[PDB]
């Protein structure tokens, strides 16, 4: 995240933080205590991928840190039918143990299509993660979160040459110098109701980072949520 | 539930007799005045508690 500010502990309980053959690559989202929400493009291989949850610092320790192993992986099944695209970027994690909830580690909402998309259209929604805190910089020690207003449709198309599907959406600043950025892909874009927050966008791609003239893209979760729902069913 | 989602905290539905029906999600009930949403677990979704 390029222009953001320090969460708090306990700020964003539904952030995870991915490991693996690089740590602290992607980030996550908690749907339940067995089931993890990110970007499929993060988790293209099925090389093994460790979650943490209840993390804050990612260079000290909390002793709110709980550590699972990733058992399962669901990409979306339209993830890839198209090379190159990030169309449907998204996918799910199940976890080895269940999670513990507790204040530091609690699911994200998440809504039907009709009220996510109406939450999103909200037009203001928060973004977080570890990752870069600059164009090709380094990555961030303490999460990091930013709001970011949502971008008409018609400008979003006219900033970049890739294609702008409608199974995504657009955000961030007309003047730039604030953005989600490599290493945040898979985390949440989150809409607050009345103080409870449902999960409206994943983390998925973008031309550099916080580039003026430039925007964030994120997938659009409601038109996921019945995949979502129907993937993560506990029994 | 066209004006201010009916007033319902969560999600709105249009039912008859231009009335609404308020709901809630997963972890939250439906409160005593049919509108507002109160939790029904030690740790629903989306809510910060660590304060
Ligand atoms: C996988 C995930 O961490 C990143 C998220 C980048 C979000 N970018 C912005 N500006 N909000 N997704 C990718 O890296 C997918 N590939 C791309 O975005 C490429 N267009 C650029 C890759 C690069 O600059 O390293
Ligand atoms: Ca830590």
């Amino acid at each position: 995240v390029v222009g953001g500010e320090d969460a708090k502990p306990g700020q964003f309980p539904w952030q995870v933080v991915l490991n693996g053959k690089v740590d602290a690559f992607c980030g996550g989202s908690i749907v339940n205590e067995k089931w993890i929400v990110t970007a499929a493009h993060c988790v293209e291989t099925g090389v093994k991928i460790t979650v943490v949850a209840g993390e804050h610092n990612i260079e000290e320790t909390e002793h709110t840190e709980q550590k699972r192993n990733v058992i399962r992986i669901i990409p979306h099944h339209n993830y890839n039918a198209a090379i190159n695209t990030y169309n449907h970027d998204i996918a799910l994690l199940e976890l080895d143990e269940p999670l513990v909830l507790n204040s530091y580690v609690t699911p994200i909402c998440i809504a039907d299509k009709e009220y996510t998309n109406i939450f999103l259209k909200f037009g203001s929604g928060y973004v977080s993660g570890w990752g870069r805190v600059f164009h090709k910089g380094r990555s961030a020690l303490v999460l990091q979160y930013l709001r970011v207003p949502l971008v008409d449709r018609a400008t979003c198309l006219r900033s970049t040459k890739f294609t702008i599907y409608n199974n995504m959406f657009c955000a961030g600043f007309h003047e730039g110098g604030r953005d989600s950025c490599q290493g945040d892909s898979g985390g949440p874009h989150v809409t607050e109701v009345e103080g409870t927050s449902f999960l409206t966008g994943i983390i998925s791609w973008g031309e550099e980072c916080a580039m003026k003239g430039k925007y964030g893209i994120y997938t659009k979760v409601s038109r996921y949520v019945n995949w979502i729902k129907e993937k993560t069913k506990l029994t | 539930c066209n004006i201010k989602n009916g007033r319902c905290e969560q999600f709105c539905k249009n039912s008859a007799d231009n009335k609404v029906v308020c709901s809630c999600t997963e972890g939250y009930r439906l409160a005593e005045n049919q509108k507002s949403c109160e939790p029904a677990v030690p740790f629903p979704c989306g809510r910060v508690s660590v304060s």
